Formats: C-alpha cells, structure tokens, sequence
C-alpha cells in the first residue's frame, strides 16, 4: 500500500510499504530514499510514536495514512 | 574501520595534530580530542599516522582525570563524564533550547564539557523579531516543543491550536538547524580564540572565532593530504563556502 512520511521541512514522502511490515523495516525504507539514518528516526501517528518490534497493523495504519516522522537530536 | 588518520599542520607555529573523521564516524569524540591537540594538552609522536578509538579514549582519559577542582560537587561530575565517554564515540543526545546558542538542557553528556573547559555551542535559535514565534516556543526545549506540538493538535482551543501551528512552522522553515539571529548571536558571544564545539544536524564541530569570524576545523578524511585546507566558513545558512589554511588565510 502507499502511505506518506511528512518531513519536517514541509517535503512530504510517499511510501510503498505492506501492513505486516515492520516499524525498524519503513526507517530504513526512509533512510534508503533520504539518507536520514533509522536511529535518528521516531514515527508519530494519531499522537503516537511507532516503535521498531511492531508492525503497521498493530498500529491499524492503512492506506494513504500520513505518518509523521521527528527526529531525536543525536549527533 | 576503527582506525582514525592523523593530520599534521602548521598551528601556532608549531607541528599539531588533528584527526580526521570516517564518514558519520565519533564526531563528538573527534570534536572533543581535536580541541586538546590544537591545545597541545594531549600529545602525539611526530610520526603518528593513524589512532584508535582506545587511544583516544586514554588520552582524553589523561586530561579528564588529571583535572583538579577550584570536594564533592566535582567528583560527582567526573563520574558522569567517565559514564559517558562510549557514547562519545556513538552517538551523544543533545537536547536545544531555542532562547540562546549555549542554551541546552543539561544532561550528563554535557558535563565532559565544562570539565574540560569547553563550551558548547548550536545556532538554532528562534527569531526574536518575531514576538509570536518567540512567545509559541517560549522557554521549551527541542523535546518540549515537540511534545507539546503533539497536545496543541489535539486541542480544539484556539489558543493552544495557534501555539501548535506556529511551534510547527518554526521547526519547518528553520530544519537546518541553524539560523541567522543565531548565526549572528554566535558571532557576538563566542569568544576569540577560544576552541568549543558547535552542534548541528547531528554533528559536532570543533569550532573557533577568529577575528570576528567563525569557522569550523576541516576533518573531512578527502582533504587529509592538503595541508592548506584546515578551516571552514561556519557560512549560513547555505552556499559556497571558502576554505582556510592553519592561519585563517584563503587557501
Ligand atoms: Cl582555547
């Protein structure tokens, strides 16, 4: 399914990614097409943050859900 | 891989070395060391080409533990900045304040840095011609105002929904992590001469004034051979920036 990744610069990035796949899978999807590495990554959705171990189905994210990405200030 | 390559260059007349960086190597590390070499208070054999992690650490072991206090308060921070020396090398979490560029919330990871006398320093900061922007952002940290971004959207109260879209556009126009009030903040209040180390977009600099301008030490492992390539323009926000020799001079 499609989904999009709003970045904080205001670009929005879509995403083709499947229900069963995994929060630690769509980081590294993200870095593979925005170089942001997938530690530097936590995912909000509906007020939430997405973590690795689960999938996008724990979170019932379906299509066209816009997922918002924050990044942690690690240098 | 785990190995870093030392640069030798002219410094205040004086052979000196630097070390250059891997590509996201231990860039706090490396900001850190690289302000006691050009300090000369860690040393280095003349034919030293290469160093590890370890060494670093050893050395920079030297300064931390050989430091002497103006009781218990002091010890108790030395501590903390031994607990913290392998985050050093992996990835240290720092977390900005918007009102000033030494405004950071002050974490363990920050304290090997007032050891060793380093300030620390970022430029992002908020607008201050901009009083609602500076009142949305307020006194909260990076961490703070993403937490409360989060509230603000799920309020319908005016009030708190305003604050929200506003914190958002700040941190969306100013993503780069770096800002002209701040650029211009960081000019007026570094010190010259003075080695400190700037965070920004997930790296720590070494970075130095030097009449009245503000540049960063090159590490870029690409320019280990050109000894005339030592310093960068800290240039905002984007842009082509010039480089300068050991001696701040174009090179
Ligand atoms: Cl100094």
């Amino acid at each position: 399914m499609q989904i999009f990744v709003k970045t904080l610069t205001g670009k929005t990035i879509t995403l083709e990614v499947e229900p069963s796949d995994t929060i630690e899978n769509v980081k590294a999807k993200i870095q593979d097409k925005e170089g942001i590495p997938p530690d530097q990554q936590r995912l909000i959705f509906a007020g939430k943050q997405l973590e690795d171990g689960r999938t996008l189905s724990d979170y019932n994210i379906q299509k066209e859900s816009t997922l918002h990405l924050v990044l942690r200030l690690r240098g | 891989p785990d190995f870093y390559c030392v640069k030798w260059i002219p410094w205040k007349g004086e052979q000196t070395p630097i070390i250059t960086q891997s590509t996201n190597g231990p860039c706090p590390l490396l900001a850190i060391m690289n302000i006691l070499f050009l300090q000369w208070k860690v040393k280095l054999p003349p034919q030293k080409e290469v160093i590890t992690s370890d060494e670093l650490m050893a050395h920079l072991g030297n300064c931390l533990l050989s430091i002497k206090p103006q009781q218990l308060n002091f010890q108790q921070n030395v501590d903390d900045a031994m607990t913290v020396l392998p985050k050093l090398a992996t990835g240290l979490d720092v977390n900005v304040r918007f009102t000033g560029v030494s405004d950071f919330e002050y974490t363990p990871e920050c304290s090997v840095f007032d050891l060793l006398g380093i300030p620390l320093y970022h430029g992002w900061l908020v607008d201050p011609q901009s009083p609602e922007a500076v009142r949305a952002v307020g006194k909260l940290s990076y961490n703070q105002l993403v937490e409360r971004i989060i509230t603000c959207k799920h309020s319908s109260d005016t009030n708190l929904v305003t604050e929200g879209l506003i914190a958002e556009q700040f941190l969306e126009t100013t993503a780069a992590q770096l800002t002209y009030h701040g650029l211009c903040e960081l000019t007026a209040a570094a010190k010259e001469g003075e080695l400190s180390v700037f965070f920004r977009n997930n790296h720590f600099s070494t970075m130095t004034k030097h009449k009245s301008h503000l540049y960063l030490l090159v590490t870029d492992q690409g320019f280990l051979q050109e000894e005339q390539v030592v310093w960068e323009s800290l240039h905002n926000v984007d842009g082509d920036s010039c480089f300068c020799d050991s001696d701040f001079h174009l090179s």
